[PDB]
């Protein structure tokens, strides 16, 4: 739910709109609330009295459980203990406090809930900020590595700074030491683990002399695949010109940088004016049916048929749709007067619609 | 493309059934309502006939098609 | 709820009415009752019976 | 609103608006559940 251990706690030890927030209740009981006034004025007597009795003389509460649960929940969300251990340690701490209680203990407990709230927030933001531990490990490893390369030095230190930037700029990356080596995992529970010590040992001999030899694949087999992965992981970093070009290392970095680039980019890219309302269609079908019925079973003239249809209409709908019905009646009248074939066709064939220009 | 006109009208308002009603039933966990609620060696005659009458007819609570009956209380046999 | 359900004023629950007229024939029957309602109450006719 | 209702909670106990009713022998019923 919520990470703030105060909030993720207070959902557990609290009623809903009780007299813990006295001001809201006192506002609602008199008339002050504007959302729905006179709500309280019309409840049963008991309830009303009881709230009032609660309101004028508040009832004291014991907040020990709330604070202890807050600190326990803070421990749980900070991986101090397992949730089952949380259920146990809540009672453990409760007994501890209950057998040593004092006003000083309550004061320290409030101090502690504040401290643990801040601690949880800090831990979360630090875990999303870059994981200084990896930076410390990387600096230790770099201190282990020599800082002087007899063949070429600008490319070496530029690459070192690039690696530093890479480990800093992408949190969730891991740098550590398991055996007598340092490694670099691009993510917890993630593949792509680079043997950093071996990669640097292999790359020491290729810094300042592989520029003239980049054209011939005579020494290309000196690059162990682990170091190849290490270079691949730093393609987005070490942009053009950081590593001197026309160098085998520089050539690989440029190729990898160009490739990754096209990819992300492409990826973010990814991927009759008047017609009647249903009510008017119902009216039209009714007019058709009534006129056809009168004209076919009573033999009346078409004008009288139209007149007879009109009257038998529901007055509310007839008045509501007076203009459209009037226009339709006049149109049918003049059609029956002028073109009997068209009138008979338009009065006998469903799926018919008034032609444009009738509007 | 509105199909409300096809439905029975309960008065200026279509009688649209609940969309949450599409069948699903299996061996266990699926239960439906309307349960199986229910030369005389013994001549009592009376309760007997009455009982036979009872046997041929019915009663339950979600039988709320139409009305429950006047003043009320909400009860069980759900 | 306490208020606005039951009046506190004295009020009969059940009223008995006397037939103000009754004319008999050799095969039929007739009765006229002056059904009276209090000035501040409502009667559900379904409960009325002979 | 109404204060004349049984209150099972602070909130009142009120039925559906649409509660007023009909049935003709007809079969003008043979209609479905309360659900």
């Amino acid at each position: 739910t919520d990470p703030a251990v105060r909030a993720a706690l207070q959902s557990q030890p609290s009623g809903l709109n009780s007299t813990d927030d006295w001001r809201q209740v006192m506002d609602r009981i008199m008339s002050l609330t504007a959302r729905n006034p006179d709500a309280f004025r019309q409840q049963p007597q008991a309830n009303r009295l009881s709230a009032i009795l609660e309101a004028v003389v508040p009832a004291r509460a014991n907040p020990t459980h709330e604070k202890v649960l807050a600190i326990v929940n803070a421990l749980a969300e900070n991986r101090a203990i397992r949730p089952d251990e949380a259920g146990l340690v809540y009672d453990a701490l409760l007994q501890r406090v209950a057998r040593y209680n004092s006003g000083n203990v309550q004061t320290n407990l409030d101090r502690l809930v504040g401290d643990v709230r801040e601690a949880v927030a800090q831990r979360e933001r630090a875990q999303q900020q870059g994981n200084l531990g990896s930076m410390v490990a990387l600096n230790a490893f770099l201190s282990t590595q020599p800082a002087n390369v007899p063949r070429g030095q600008e490319d070496y230190t530029n690459f070192v700074s690039a690696l530093r930037l890479m480990v800093t700029e992408t949190p969730q990356s891991e740098v550590y030491q398991s055996g007598p080596d340092y490694f670099f995992q691009t993510s917890r529970q993630g593949l792509q683990t680079v043997n950093l010590s071996q990669a640097f040992k292999n790359l020491q001999g290729l810094w300042g002399v592989r520029a003239p030899t980049g054209d011939r694949a005579t020494v290309s087999s000196l690059l162990t695949p682990n170091s190849r992965l290490l270079l691949l992981l730093i393609a987005p970093f070490t942009d053009s010109g950081s590593v001197s070009r026309d160098t085998y290392l520089g050539h690989l970095l440029t190729l990898y940088r160009e490739a990754i680039g096209q990819a992300h980019v492409d990826e973010h890219t990814f991927q009759s004016l008047h017609s009647l309302n249903s009510e008017e269609e119902r009216i039209l079908r009714y007019v058709q049916q009534s006129v056809s019925l009168n004209l076919m079973r009573d033999g009346v003239t078409p004008s009288v048929a139209l007149d007879m249809t009109a009257r038998n209409m529901e007055p509310g709908m007839y008045a509501s749709n007076r203009p459209f019905i009037n226009r339709l009646m006049d149109y049918l009248h003049r059609a029956a007067a002028v073109n009997p074939e068209y009138f008979t066709n338009a009065i006998l064939n469903p799926h018919w619609l008034p032609p444009p220009g009738f509007y | 493309i509105n199909f409300a006109s096809l439905a029975p009208r309960h008065g200026s308002r279509p009688f649209m059934g609940n969309w949450q009603d599409i069948g699903t039933s299996n061996m266990s966990g699926g239960a439906f309502s309307w349960g199986s609620l229910w030369k005389a060696w013994n001549s009592s005659t009376g309760q007997m006939l009455r009982d036979k009458l009872k046997e041929q007819n019915f009663q339950q609570k979600v039988v709320d098609g139409l009305a429950s009956g006047i003043s009320g209380v909400v009860d069980l046999a759900n | 709820p306490t208020h606005d359900v039951t009046t506190d004023r004295s009020q009969r629950l059940t009223l008995r009415f006397i037939p103000v007229d009754r004319e008999d024939t050799a095969y039929s029957y007739k009765a006229r009752f002056t059904l009276a309602v209090g000035d501040n109450r409502v009667l559900d006719m379904a409960s009325t019976y002979f």
